[PDB]
Order: structure tokens, then C-alpha cells, then sequence
């Protein structure tokens, strides 16, 4: 019913982000959580998949070795993990909820991450 | 990886009429494809899922056609409210988005 | 809650429920309305002089004893608590062999209403015998049925009825056979009468 | 009536769980057959058929009641709740009991506990046919038979003096073979779970060359 | 001592369930999550219009009756333990004769995690129909399918998903291919909504693209054909003085294209129209009677 | 509430029933009367010497234990009931495999007299050995048998007698013919002992 | 043309119960096959069968015997028609490898 994400902030290139997101209303345990990135003006892009029941995670090729998804059922929360950060990672990043026929039906408010 | 081809990228009209958003999947993509709605500085929200099935707390003048490959968006007595960016999204594998469709007045 | 109070209702529903007594069993018949939805004509065999046809087969009557008050909507139930309630004994006179699908579980269907109607289906694949006259054959027509009769309810215990009388036979137009081609289908009421009593004929 | 105290005193404390003498001596067991018929006797799958009134007897101490009435003849309602032996037959590959329109069982007990249970099976055996000189041949091939679980210090079977009888011989369907006579073996075999007695009976048959003269000769 | 807890847990589990009454009757819809492992593709039978497979069928779902607390987080129970559950009761659309294999006990699979969830797998073969259309022997491709749905449970009250990603979900396994005669291309999911006379239902649909190999049919009815008219072209080398000679060659190169043809006939099914084969056997039938024909002009 | 009577009759007439004792175990006879209606006669295979007949098969008893008094003369009871109460064994001596037809519930049928008579029918397809001798075919006639009896049951226990006159017991229906290659000229039936 | 062969055969396992041990007579108790529907049985089955049946003559044949340590034998009489892929490309002068899955 409602996806609380962390807060917008700054990071110096080379270093390490870990953005935060908190379920309420149901168990992450049920369903699927995706990660979507998207740049100003542009198209959505699929970061990775991961299914809080068994632990299992798929990335797609872009994002392979650069982005870890974990979880933690004891606070409710979903985190997703960027390391060597480069120039062309200031976008808008969200998290996102399956349901009703793989559809993506619920998101969060997104954070914004930029790059100095 | 299964790429979808939106067109066209923009779109002028007035209020009233009927206007259709096309998508285009290059492999098969058999009704797994849900039509997203975003206005300005907000989160995308779901209007359409499977290939034609309306999201309960959306108006009834959204319509969606499905096939294999073809898919369409039909918005009947549209009104000032309903511009924003339009994304079609294939989930038969991992899910890939289309480019976007800007609707202004 | 809302769980519970339906399992109370469904219990008392079921308890004192004489299986041995037909609804009203000493007052007037009970009507038994008869639907059919054919799903395939197998295969025509002239040498075996049968025919094979799967059908979802559906009764619907009303036993005042399954009626309930309480909750306002139709409950579906498990499909084995079909060994515990009344259901009619039909039967196809002319058929060989029959049998009831079985995967994943036995394919039947109990619908309760709050007024008394119970739904009762099944699907049933049977292979009916019908004798045909080759004496055109092969430029020739054949005519053959399938006959639905109630064993032991005489017609003074059970009346029998298609649902719609029109309508009640669906999907004989999709069916397609290698070899002929259904031009007509038709509905007849009919009672039967043998050395132990009349009985009722669809 | 007074059978109705007979059978439910007979039944009280009863364990159908255990043989009679579980750990005195084994039980004796007597079989009889009547054979109805002999079937079909096709060579391509090395088999035949034969159908038999398989009939046992042996003693029970646990059924002995004191009454005026000798025996109880029963229906086979009660089959079940007493204890049977499972006999069953080595060298079938398809067998099945009868049971149109009541299942084809009896059942009868004695004054001093002798039970006797008689059954109609319908059994497809199989013999290697060893086929040299085809069509002028002649074979003698078994029906076996012994305990399962029950090894020889245990189960006990052995023929009566009037064991095997056969009809009429003219109603059978042995189209290219012809009845002669039979004989009745008993042995012992070795087994991965002891030993076991085996009763045999071998039916000997001669190919009466009368089809293969006008079909190819 | 040791296994009464064990026996506690599973006696306060079974105390006050109802096995007649679907979890969330009248609250929620109940979702099932299905996947299908087949473990053997079998063969195709062509007269009949039907193929047989056999499946690993596997379905989730979630029941809040059925929490426990205990030492243990996943009970790996029985087969008896599921007939005291509730259990959807999902049925294949176009099955023809399936059976649920009970050797040497019966084939299922319950295993409950402590907060609901139930996995249920079963070992089954399917015979399901498929319809073939016929035009293109022997050079044909098909998409043989598999529907199934729940019985009784309408769209409001049991729903089915895929529990993977719908191009990941139908997996087939390497060795198991028993066709003798197509060749297994790949599968194709699908989801929909069927209408009949009790209400609307939900249904899966699988799809497994088959291609015939020619390899067979070539040497078979081909190849002897083509081989008969070019030994009836070789009459047109000898000389007209031995009218007898070609009197037999015709008559019996006629004879061989009759007795192919009949012995060709019996591969496919009764169809009613005209394959590939029949304009094959016919052109090459009209050039060897035209071949007739111009011996008896010249 | 009109089910509660007969409910009440239904357990006065099962309380103390020994379904394991036939009736009149200790001073008559047991005399059953049999019955059979033909509703098509199968096809003869001739390759395997049998033959098909699908039958109605009615058996008729006395059991004094059944006695009632209630508003109904005639109770029309289940198939369900008859498993309850005592019933004849009944076997066919020259059956092969016979079937008994399960469709949609089992195809029984049990009538209770105020009286104590207890009518019993079945439908049942009966497939019996007719030994043939074909030393004048294709000219040939034939008469197959159908011999049925009580297993289990001797001479000074259960007798078994035709309902109607003999001609007209075994009554052949008119389209009751799935016959292609034969034509059934008649019935005949008998009566006897065999010395087992 | 079916490609598949049929076997019958005596299917035994052993294993230990200490639930079922006894110590008060010294001999090995055969128990009337109608009790295996009361003990624990291991859930083994048969990967490529297509059609597996228990022989019912004169009973259900199979075998429970307990021993006094615990140690219990559980038999069965099973016929099989199994099915294996056979490679025809040498026949009829070919040699066929074909096997019986037993999994649990
Ligand atoms: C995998 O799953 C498979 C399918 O589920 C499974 O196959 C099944 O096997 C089981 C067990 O072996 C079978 O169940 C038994 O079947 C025996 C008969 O089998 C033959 O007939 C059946 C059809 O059965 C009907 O008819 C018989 C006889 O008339 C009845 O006994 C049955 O109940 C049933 O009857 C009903 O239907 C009738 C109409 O058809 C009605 O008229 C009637 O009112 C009933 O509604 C065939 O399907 C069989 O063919 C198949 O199996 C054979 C085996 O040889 C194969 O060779 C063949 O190829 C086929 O595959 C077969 O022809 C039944 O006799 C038996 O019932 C008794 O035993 C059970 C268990 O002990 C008792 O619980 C039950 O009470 C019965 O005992 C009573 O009767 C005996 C008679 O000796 C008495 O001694 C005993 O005391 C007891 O009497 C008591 O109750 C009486 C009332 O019932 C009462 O009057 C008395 O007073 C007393 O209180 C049992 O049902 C099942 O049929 C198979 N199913 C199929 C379709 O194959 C397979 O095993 C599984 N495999 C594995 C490895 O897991
Ligand atoms: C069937 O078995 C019985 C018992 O073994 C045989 O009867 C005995 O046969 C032997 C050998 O001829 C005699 O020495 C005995 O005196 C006979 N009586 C008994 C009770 O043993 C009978 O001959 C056998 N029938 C056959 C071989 O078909
Ligand atoms: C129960 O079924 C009947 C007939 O289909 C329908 O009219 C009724 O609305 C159903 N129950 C409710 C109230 O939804
Ligand atoms: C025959 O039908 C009855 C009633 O449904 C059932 O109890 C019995 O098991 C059926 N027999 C078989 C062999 O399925
Ligand atoms: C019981 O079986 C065991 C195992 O084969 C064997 O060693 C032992 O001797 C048997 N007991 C008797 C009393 O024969």
C-alpha cells in the first residue's frame, strides 16, 4: 500500500552509496522487489531483480558486478548497493513492487542521487 | 534481450478527441505488456496490466488492445488532466521499458 | 469472524442430513434440470460401431435442507463433500465404457445457494454405442444419440428437463471431425416405461 | 438369533494380525483345484491361460466354538476379518479374481476350528516354449505357487489325495493342442529371504497337427 | 519424548480446520503460483491428433491457517497430510486420459514454511489433444498446446500466476525427448480469460512448437517415385521394333506408381483434403501415363 | 419436518441386522425368484468363442426382519442401503469378465415392501463363453448358454425359481440387436442340479 | 515401435526403526501384509515408468517382517513396463543401453 524511500543526497565520485527502501502494508516475504533508474528526460532502465523469500537476485548486463541487491525481513527494508561511481550515474532511482499479472503496480517516491 | 519500439514520440492535440499510442515488441511478448502513466515530478502508476484490463481507480475512457507483437493505447475524450509521459513495459522476461511518449496541449 | 461463522453454517447444514432420503420424500418429485457443454466427438468408429464424447455434464435441483439464511453469498465447497449430500442416480443406457476424469482430483463441482439450489457437475468422457446402416455407405447419413435415463427413481419420485429447453446443448457448432460434419442435433422429452414402473427419458 | 452370539464371540479378542501357533510350529495347509478350462495357448508371448477353483484348508484354534450346529457357512462378508494366508502364484503375469455380481469368495467353519476358504481366479501364466520341432512337438509347462511373506518354518503347504480335476475337456478353447494328463510336484527353493515350499503342477499338452497340415504343408 | 513435540505441533495444526473451505473465504482471492518441470516429451501420435508428456506440476499458494512455531522452519511431510488440507483442484482443459502415478506410494510433495506457504508438487502424465492442420505434409510445423485452469472456482475466488518469469517457468529437461519423428523447437506461455456457462475462469496456456523431419518420407515415398519415372523415361530410348517389350515396360511402370501410391497412402492420417505427397504422386502419375500415351501415338 | 419418521423407521429396521445370515437361516428355505430383461445383445466374437449382452438382472426375496409400518407401503430406497442388508451371491458359471456399470452413481436399485419383500436390480454386462462347433460354416447354427447359480449357498439353503411362466421370464428387447453377423432366433431356458 | 521393455521383479528395502523394538521374545515376527498401511514406507518411485502395478492374488502381494533389533524388510511384487530411447542407426546389427531410474 505505501514504498517509503530514504532521502536525496550528494556522493564524490569513487565512492559508495547504499539506498533504502522500506515496505508497510505487507510482507516482502510474498512478492518481488525491482529496482528502475531513470535519467532526466529519458526511458526507464531495469537495474535487477530480487526475490526476498529464497535470497536469489538477477541484474541485467549493464548493471552486472556494479549493483547488489539485499534484504532485510527484520526491519521491512530493501537495499540496493552502487560501488565505483562515474559521472553518468545522476538519475532518479526507484523501487518498485510486483503484482496483478507481473505489472509493477506499486513505486516509490524516488531519490535522487547526483554526482560531484 | 527484448527491446520495445514506441511510437511516436510526441503528440499535439486538443481536448475531446480519440488519440492511440502504439507499441512495438521485436521478440513475442504473448499479453505480459502494462501501460504506465507519469505526470511531471511524480512516480509512474499503472493504468493498464495483462494487455487489456483496466487498474482499479482508473477511468473507464483508457482502452487496451493486445496481440503477439502489436500493441495499442486508446484514450477516448481525453481532458486536460490526462498529459503526461506514457511508458510500455514487456514483462514475458525480464522486464525492459519503452523510450516514453510525451502528450501536450 | 468471517471464516468460522461460515464453518458453523456449513456444519449445521450437515449435521442430521439422511443421506438415504431423497428432497421431499414423501411429497411431490423433485425437478432435476439437465445441461450439457460438449468438449470434443472423438472418434467415429464403424468397426466398434461407438462413438466417444467428452461433455461437462451438469444437474441442478433444490433440497430444502441445504438452505441457509445467515450469510448472503454462494458458497462453493470442496468437491468431496459430494459423497455426503444426495445427488440424483443417472445413467446413459447406451453407453460401453465411462468413466470420470481424475487429475489433478476427481472432476466434479458442488455449488450451494441460499434458497436451497444445489449445481452438481461433472465431466465425463463415455463411449455410447450406436448402430449404423451402411447400406449407402459410404455416400450415406447416419442418426445415432446419446439416451440419459434415471435409474432408480420412478416418475413419480423425479422429473427430468433440459435447462432452457433451447439452449441447453452448447458447442456443437465448434466441434470439428476428421471424416463427417454434425448438419443437426436435436432435444426430446420422453417417459419410458419397463416391468418395474415408468421412469423419465432425456 | 444364537449364530449372531457364536460370531461375536468368536471375534472377541481376535487379531487378525497373526497366524495360528505364531510360535509353536507352522501351519499345515491342504490345497485342492478345479480346473474349468485352459485357454489360448499362444506362443508369441510364452504364455497361456487357465481358469481354477483355488480351494485351501487348514486349522484354527482360535475359531472353535461349542454349539448343536457343526458348521457355519458364510458369505464372504467375513473373509476379511479372520486370518488368510497370502498365497500367491510364481509365474503369472496377469492374474484377477471374479467379482460380478458378488464377490466370488466362501467361507466355512467347522466345530473344531477347521476353516476352509475357496476362491474363483482367472490366471495368465507363462511357460518358455522351447520351439524345436514345430509343429510336432509336445511340452509340459507348470503353475507354481507358494507363500509370500511365510517361510518354511512357518507355512507348511501340502496336497490332499484328490488334489487336481479337470471338466469336461471337450468346452475348452485349445484350438492346436490337445490334453493329456497332469502331475503334481512339491520342492523347496532357496530365496534372499529364506526358504519357501512350492507346490507345482505341470499340464502336459501335444500340438495335434490338423491346422498347420491345410495352412501350409 | 523426542518426536511428541513433533506430534504436538502437527495435532494443534489439524485442531479446528475445515478441508471444505478455501483459505480467505469471503476476505481474499486466493493466489496459486504454478511452474511445470517436464521431465519427457513423449511421442506424437498422428492418427489420433494427441501427444503425451510428463510433468513435474508444481503449485503455491498461502494459507494462514496452517502457522506453526517450532524448532524446525520447513515441515518435509507426507502424502497423507495433503488429504487433509485444502488443495486447489486444477484440471487440464484438453486432457484426454491422464493418470497420477501411485508407485510404490503416491507421487506428491507437501512442504509448509512456518509463516503459510504450502509448496505442492505431483508426478503426472498428460495426454492432450492437438490439433493438426495437415496441408504442408511432410514438411509441417505445429504448436501443440496445453491449457489448464481450476474447476468450480470462479475468477473471484482462485486466481494462477506464474512463479518465475513467464519465459522461465515451462522448463524442459535435456535427455527427456522420446520423439521419434518431430523435432522440439522451443515453448511459448500464455495467459487468458475463458467464458462458459458457469462463469468466467482463468486459464494458462503453453505452447511447444514441433517440426517434422523429412528424412524418413524422402527415401520412403520420394525417392522410389522419382526412381519410377525416370525408369519409364528410359523406354523412350529403345527401338520400336520390340512392341512387346514396351507394351510391359508402360503397363508395369504403371502397376509400380498404383502400388506406391496405395502402400504410400497408409503413412498419414484419413484426412479429407489434399497433401503434398498426393500432388507429388499425381504429377508423376500424369508423366508416366503421358509417357504411355505417346508410345501408343508413335 | 417429515424426514425425521422415516428416519426413525430406517434405524428401528437397521438396529440388530446381521447382514452376515441369510434369511430364515434355521427354518425354511431361502427361495429366490430371478429375473431378466435383455436390453441389447452384443456382438458374438467368433475368433474368441464369446459373446457380449448387457441385461437388467433382477433378483426377489423374503426377509422378515424388513418388516415396517409407516405412511409409505413401498420404500424406494438407495443403492447405498443394499450394502447394509443381506443379499444372494449370485455368479454366472460361464462368465469371463463381466463389469458392473458405475455411472454416475452405482446402477442399483432397492425396493422395500411393507411386507418384507425386497426387490434387487442391476445392470450389468455379462460376457459368457459359447463353445462353438464350425464344421458346417459358414452354414452354421448355434445356441449359446447362460448358466447362473449361487456360490457359496447348497441345494438345502437357497433355491433359485423364475418370476413369471419360463417362456416368459427372459424377455429379448425389440431393437435390442447389435448383431451384424448373426440372427437370434429365440430364448430357452431350464432348470436344474449340478453335483459339485 | 513402443519403445519401451516390461520386468517383473521381487523390489525389497530394508531399513532401521527404533520405534519398532521389542525384546521380550527371541523370533522374528511376520506380520500379515495389511499392517503396512500402519507403518512409515519410504516414498521411492520409479523416474521412467509408464504404467507399475502390485500383483492382488490372492492378496495384495507384499511383505512386512519386523526383527528384534529394530530392523524392518518391506517386499514388493512389482511389474514394470519401463521406457527407454533405443538408437536404431546400426539396426538390426545394433546393441541397445537402456536403464531403471530409482529415486526418491
Ligand atoms: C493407485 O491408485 C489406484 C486407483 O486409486 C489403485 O487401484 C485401486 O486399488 C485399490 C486397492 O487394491 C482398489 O480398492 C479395492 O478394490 C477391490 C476390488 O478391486 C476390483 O474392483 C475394482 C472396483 O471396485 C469396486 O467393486 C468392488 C467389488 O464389487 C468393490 O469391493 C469396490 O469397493 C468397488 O465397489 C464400489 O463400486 C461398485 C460398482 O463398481 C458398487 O457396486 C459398490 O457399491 C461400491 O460403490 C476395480 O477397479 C479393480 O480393477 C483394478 O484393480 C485390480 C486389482 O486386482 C487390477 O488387477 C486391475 O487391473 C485394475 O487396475 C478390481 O477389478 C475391492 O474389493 C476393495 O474393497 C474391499 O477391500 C478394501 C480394502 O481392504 C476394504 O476397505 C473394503 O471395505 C472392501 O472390503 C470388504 O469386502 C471384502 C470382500 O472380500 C470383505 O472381505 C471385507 O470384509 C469388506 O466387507 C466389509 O464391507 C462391506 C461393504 O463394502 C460390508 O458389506 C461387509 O459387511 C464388511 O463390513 C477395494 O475397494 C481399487 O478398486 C483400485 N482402483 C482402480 C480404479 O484400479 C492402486 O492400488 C494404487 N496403486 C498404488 C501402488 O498405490
Ligand atoms: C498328487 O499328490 C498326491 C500326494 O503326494 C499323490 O498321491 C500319492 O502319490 C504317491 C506316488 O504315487 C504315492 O506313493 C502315495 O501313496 C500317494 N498318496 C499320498 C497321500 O501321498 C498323487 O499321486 C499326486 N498326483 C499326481 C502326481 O498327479
Ligand atoms: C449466486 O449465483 C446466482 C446465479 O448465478 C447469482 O444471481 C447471484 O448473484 C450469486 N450470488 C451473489 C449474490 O453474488
Ligand atoms: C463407484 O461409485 C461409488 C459412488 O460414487 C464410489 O464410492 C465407488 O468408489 C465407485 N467405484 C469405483 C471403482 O470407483
Ligand atoms: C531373524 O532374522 C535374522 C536376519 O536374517 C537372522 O539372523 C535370525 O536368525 C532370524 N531369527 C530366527 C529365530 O531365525
Amino acid at each position: 500500500v505505501q514504498l517509503q524511500q530514504s532521502g536525496a543526497e550528494l556522493v564524490k565520485p569513487g565512492a559508495s552509496v547504499k539506498l533504502s527502501c522500506t515496505a508497510s502494508g505487507f510482507n516482502i516475504k510474498d512478492t518481488y522487489m525491482y529496482w528502475v533508474k531513470q535519467r532526466p528526460e529519458q526511458g526507464l532502465e531495469w537495474i535487477g531483480r530480487i526475490d526476498p523469500a529464497n535470497g536469489d537476485t538477477k541484474y541485467d548486463p549493464k548493471f552486472q558486478g556494479k549493483a547488489t541487491i539485499t534484504t532485510d525481513t527484520f526491519s521491512n527494508t530493501a537495499y540496493l548497493q552502487l560501488s565505483s561511481l562515474t559521472s553518468e550515474d545522476t538519475a532518479v532511482y526507484y523501487c518498485a513492487r510486483k503484482g496483478l499479472r507481473w505489472a509493477m503496480d506499486y513505486w516509490g517516491q524516488g531519490t535522487s542521487v547526483t554526482v560531484s | 534481450n527484448i527491446v520495445m519500439t514506441q511510437s511516436p514520440k510526441s503528440m499535439s492535440m486538443s481536448v475531446g478527441e480519440r488519440v492511440t499510442l502504439s507499441c512495438k515488441a521485436s521478440e513475442y511478448v504473448g499479453t505480459y505488456v502494462s501501460w504506465y502513466q507519469q505526470k511531471p515530478e511524480q512516480s509512474p502508476k499503472l493504468l493498464i496490466y495483462g494487455a487489456s484490463n483496466r487498474y482499479t481507480g482508473v477511468p473507464d475512457r483508457f482502452t487496451g488492445s493486445g496481440s503477439a507483437t502489436d500493441f495499442t493505447l486508446t484514450i477516448g475524450s481525453v481532458q486536460a488532466e490526462d498529459l503526461a509521459d506514457y511508458h510500455c513495459g514487456q514483462s514475458y522476461s525480464y522486464p525492459t521499458f519503452g523510450a516514453g511518449t510525451k502528450l501536450e496541449l | 469472524s468471517n471464516m468460522s461463522l461460515v464453518k458453523e453454517t456449513v456444519d449445521r447444514l450437515l449435521k442430521g442430513y439422511d443421506i438415504r432420503l431423497r428432497p421431499d420424500f414423501g411429497g411431490p418429485p423433485v425437478a432435476v434440470g439437465m445441461n450439457i457443454d460438449i468438449a470434443s466427438i472423438d472418434m467415429v468408429s464403424e468397426v466398434n460401431m461407438d462413438y466417444t464424447l467428452t461433455m461437462y455434464f451438469q444437474q441442478a435441483w433444490r433440497d430444502k435442507r441445504l438452505s441457509y439464511n445467515v450469510i448472503p453469498l454462494n458458497l462453493t465447497l470442496d468437491n468431496r463433500v459430494a459423497d455426503q449430500l444426495w445427488v440424483p442416480d443417472t445413467y446413459f443406457l447406451n453407453d460401453k465404457k465411462s468413466f470420470v476424469h481424475g487429475v489433478t482430483v476427481k472432476n466434479r463441482m458442488i455449488r450451494l445457494h441460499p434458497d436451497g439450489t444445489v449445481l452438481y457437475g461433472l465431466r465425463i468422457t463415455t463411449t455410447a454405442a450406436c448402430m449404423m446402416d451402411l447400406r449407402r455407405y459410404p455416400l450415406d447419413e447416419q442418426n445415432c444419440t446419446l439416451e440419459i435415463e434415471s435409474y432408480g427413481y420412478t416418475t413419480d419420485d423425479i422429473e427430468f428437463y433440459w435447462r432452457g429447453d433451447d439452449n441447453a446443448v452448447t458447442g456443437v457448432t465448434k466441434i470439428e471431425l476428421p471424416q463427417f460434419s454434425i448438419v443437426d442435433y436435436k432435444l426430446i422429452t420422453k417417459k419410458v416405461v419397463f416391468s418395474t414402473g415408468s421412469y423419465p427419458r432425456l | 438369533g444364537d449364530v449372531t452370539v457364536i460370531l461375536n464371540n468368536l471375534l472377541e479378542g481376535y487379531d487378525n494380525k497373526l497366524r495360528p501357533d505364531i510360535g509353536v510350529k507352522p501351519t499345515l495347509i491342504h490345497t485342492d483345484m478345479y480346473v474349468n478350462s485352459i485357454g489360448p495357448v499362444n506362443a508369441i508371448n510364452m504364455e497361456y491361460t487357465i481358469d481354477i477353483f483355488f480351494a485351501q484348508t487348514w486349522y484354527d484354534r482360535r475359531l472353535k466354538f461349542n454349539s448343536t450346529i457343526k458348521v457355519l457357512r458364510l458369505n464372504s462378508n467375513m473373509v476379511g476379518k479372520i486370518w488368510i494366508p497370502d498365497t500367491f502364484f510364481r509365474n503369472s503375469k496377469k492374474a484377477d479374481a471374479h467379482w460380478i455380481t458378488t464377490p466370488n469368495r466362501m467361507l466355512r467353519i467347522w466345530n473344531d476350528g477347521r476353516v476352509l476358504y475357496t476362491l474363483r481366479l482367472t490366471i495368465d501364466a507363462e511357460c518358455q516354449l522351447q520351439l524345436h520341432n514345430f509343429p510336432m512337438d509336445e511340452h509340459s509347462c507348470p503353475l507354481e505357487f507358494s507363500s509370500y511373506g511365510y517361510p518354511r518354518e512357518e507355512i507348511v503347504y501340502q496336497w490332499k489325495r484328490s488334489s487336481v480335476e479337470v471338466g469336461d475337456t471337450r468346452s475348452w478353447r485349445l484350438y492346436q493342442f490337445s490334453f493329456v494328463g497332469l502331475r503334481n510336484t512339491t520342492e523347496v527353493v532357496k530365496t534372499t529371504s529364506g526358504d519357501y515350499v512350492v507346490m507345482s503342477v505341470y499340464f502336459d499338452l501335444s500340438r495335434r497337427m490338423g491346422y498347420f497340415t491345410i495352412q501350409t504343408y | 519424548d523426542n518426536t511428541t513435540v513433533f506430534t504436538r505441533i502437527l495435532d494443534r495444526l489439524l485442531d479446528g480446520y475445515d478441508n471444505r473451505l478455501r483459505p480467505g473465504l469471503g476476505e481474499r482471492v486466493t493466489e496459486v503460483k504454478t511452474d511445470i518441470f517436464v521431465t519427457s516429451f513423449g511421442p506424437v501420435s498422428d492418427h489420433d491428433m494427441e501427444y503425451t508428456i510428463d510433468v513435474f506440476f508444481r503449485q503455491s499458494w498461502k494459507d494462514e491457517r496452517l502457522k506453526f512455531k517450532g524448532p524446525m522452519t520447513v515441515l518435509r511431510l507426507n502424502n497423507l497430510m495433503a488429504s487433509k488440507i485444502w488443495t486447489p483442484d486444477t484440471f487440464f482443459h484438453n486432457g484426454k486420459k491422464s493418470v497420477a502415478h501411485n508407485m510404490t506410494m503416491p507421487n506428491k510433495l507437501l512442504r509448509i514454511t512456518e509463516d503459510g506457504t504450502l509448496l505442492y508438487t505431483m508426478r503426472l502424465t498428460v495426454r492432450a489433444e492437438c490439433p493438426m492442420h495437415l496441408e504442408d505434409f511432410p514438411m509441417d510445423a505445429h504448436a501443440c498446446p496445453l491449457k489448464f485452469g481450476s474447476y468450480a472456482y470462479t475468477r473471484a475466488e482462485v486466481v494462477y500466476e506464474w512463479t518465475r518469469e513467464p519465459a522461465r517457468s515451462v522448463v524442459v529437461a535435456e535427455d527427456g525427448s522420446r520423439l521419434n519423428q518431430y523435432d522440439l523447437l522451443g515453448q511459448t506461455v500464455d495467459s487468458g480469460i475463458v467464458q462458459s456457462s458457469t462463469g468466467e475462469y482463468v486459464v494458462m496456456t503453453t505452447h511447444f512448437h514441433l517440426k517434422r523431419k523429412i528424412g524418413y518420407f524422402v527415401i520412403q515415398t520420394y525417392l522410389p517415385c522419382i526412381m519410377t519415372v525416370i525408369l519409364s523415361q528410359v523406354s523412350f530410348w529403345l527401338n520400336r521394333e520390340s512392341v512387346p517389350a514396351r507394351t510391359v515396360f508402360g503397363v508395369t511402370t504403371v502397376l509400380t506408381m498404383t502400388t506406391l501410391s496405395i502402400s504410400a497412402r497408409n503413412s498419414l492420417p484419413k484426412v479429407a483434403y489434399a497433401t503434398a505427397m498426393d500432388w507429388f504422386i499425381a504429377v508423376c502419375y500424369a508423366f508416366v501415363f503421358s509417357a504411355l500415351i505417346e508410345f501408343a501415338t508413335v
